[PDB]
């Protein structure tokens, strides 16, 4: 029973809404300047207004390939505000997957630096001749934008890779939840540490600024520097993160971690969360409350998410649950003839509701065997099978107990063996 | 191992009113909502079905939306 009213069905909806609301605040410290709300929102519309330019159009796919940096926050804005979606392309990966990227996801416009450069429709940002354009264009009035249209393609590992596409909407859907829950004031500072290419970086990047909080970027590489990052989070007083479990534990092990005292939240996602790391971190910085959040690309970014250390929660222990459903998502447990299990008996999660993706770009009939019929919800609805074994606790808490296959994670990078 | 990655099953394959398939095996009951187009047929022909019809894998009504700008 999640069922919850959305203030906003689109992101560019939300992006607009604080941009009016918070201009003379500071969006971002980035590259080691600061620029307010009205600036970044300046440059995110000449963008907008040049890939029009280019033939951009609502409904579009825009492959963006810039290194973390206030430019490629802007490009996000931008392409969003044409009304297209975005295709995050990670700079380091070698150009043979990229390339295969932009051509599954017939994105025709690929938004780049020269320092990235060495495709069809190629926007080199910094190039002379297109600063000059953008300093001449008036910012683009946000398109108009239907909320089933896509915000971004994000592509994961497949069993040559898939290309999750996710709607306005879900996303809309999940990045209100958030703030319904953790609640951001303006005070706040949010890390942007996440690669581009992983859907946890949609939350860093567009939830503190649906809301008048700051985002603190990292230096390029610097989410593998753990003194770096701890460096960072007290220069900014940074107070809410991402770790995936891995690189937390990696975290907890450098000596200045300690140091974070800023921080009042951190989320981790992408692994399963053992207690005896959950019982470190309450002892490293006691001031920050830790959340458990899980979910797949296909469901917009987290479905779940589980309170672990902060006041008011219980002891933990193993397995750290995944939690209860997010707004408007519905949570299954099936056996193997598609039938609910009664609490506490094993099966595989499958998750409905307003979340989940359109499905994989190009690949209808990849897409129609893992977003299936659902025999529960509305009549025509849609559930996606996640290939996670769960169960459900007593108290109806999640417990995620492995996987149905051989699928595995690096440093919480889904990678099919 | 899930019903729907069995390549010995038998299966069906089922549209919604949103013009969206999903594969689907031919002993679970048809949620409402959907329609049987092809099957029962081995998982392969099934798909094959679908990577040949759904061929544009927007919602009916967004592209509806969409037609009508013009
Ligand atoms: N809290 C958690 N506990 C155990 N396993 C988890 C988890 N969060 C994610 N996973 C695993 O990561 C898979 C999703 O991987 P990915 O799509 O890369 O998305 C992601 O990882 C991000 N969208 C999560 O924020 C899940 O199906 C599950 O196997």
């Amino acid at each position: 029973a999640t069922r919850h009213p959305l203030a906003e069905h689109t992101l560019t909806a939300l992006v607009d809404a604080a941009a009016h609301t918070h201009a003379d605040r500071v969006a971002l410290i980035a590259d080691g300047i600061r620029l307010t709300y009205r600036e970044v929102h300046d440059r995110a519309g000449r963008l907008a207004a040049l890939l029009a330019e280019r033939g951009v159009a609502p409904g579009d796919v825009v492959a963006v390939a810039l290194p973390r940096s206030a430019d490629l926050v802007i490009a996000l804005l931008g392409v969003l505000r044409a009304g297209a979606a975005y295709l995050p392309l990670d700079v380091d990966h070698p150009p043979a997957r990229l390339a295969a990227m932009v051509e599954r996801a017939r994105a025709g416009t690929v938004v780049t630096c020269q320092g990235a450069l060495p495709l069809p429709g190629t926007v080199v940002v910094d190039d002379a001749a297109t600063r000059d354009r953008l300093a001449g264009l008036e910012p683009l009035p946000t398109r108009d934008v239907h909320p089933d249209q896509l915000a971004y393609t994000i592509f994961t590992s497949g069993s040559e890779p898939k290309g999750v596409g996710v709607a306005h909407r879900a996303i809309a859907n999940r990045l209100q939840w958030m703030q319904h829950t953790y609640r951001l004031t303006p005070e706040d500072r949010v890390a942007q540490k996440t690669p581009v290419g992983f859907d946890v970086s949609v939350w860093e990047f567009f939830w503190p600024l649906i809301t008048g909080a700051t985002l603190v970027v990292a230096r390029p590489g610097g989410h593998r520097d753990p003194a770096y990052l701890a460096a960072l989070f007290a220069e900014h007083k940074v107070t809410v993160c991402h770790f995936v479990p891995s690189l937390l534990r990696v975290f907890l092990n450098e000596p200045t971690a300690r140091r974070a005292t800023a921080l009042r939240q951190v989320i981790v996602s992408g692994e399963a969360l053992d207690a005896d790391l959950a019982r470190a971190w309450a002892r490293t910085l006691p001031q920050a409350r830790l959340d458990n959040l899980y979910g797949p690309t296909e469901a917009a970014v987290d479905v779940t998410s589980h309170p672990v250390c902060g006041a008011g929660t219980e002891p933990v222990r193993d397995p750290v649950p995944i939690g209860r459903p997010v707004w408007n998502t519905e949570l299954y447990v099936l056996d193997s003839s598609l039938r609910p299990l009664p609490t506490g008996a094993v099966g595989e999660l499958y998750l409905g509701g307003v979340q989940l993706a359109r499905g994989y770009v190009g690949r209808p009939g990849m897409t129609a065997s893992r977003f299936v019929a659902n025999p529960f919800g509305p009549p025509g609805s849609r559930l996606y099978r996640t290939g996670d074994l769960v169960r459900r606790r007593a108290d109806g808490a999640v417990e995620y107990l492995g996987r149905v296959d051989d699928q595995v994670k690096i440093n919480g990078v889904r990678v099919e063996p | 191992t899930n019903p729907f990655d069995d390549d010995e099953g038998v299966f069906l394959v089922l549209v919604n009113d949103e013009d969206q398939y999903s594969l689907w095996p031919e002993f679970a009951e048809v949620p409402q909502g959907w329609r049987t187009v092809f099957g029962p047929t081995s998982r392969a022909a099934a798909l094959d079905y679908i990577n040949t019809h759904w061929t544009d894998l927007r919602p009916r009504s967004l592209r509806e939306a969409m037609e009508a700008h013009s």
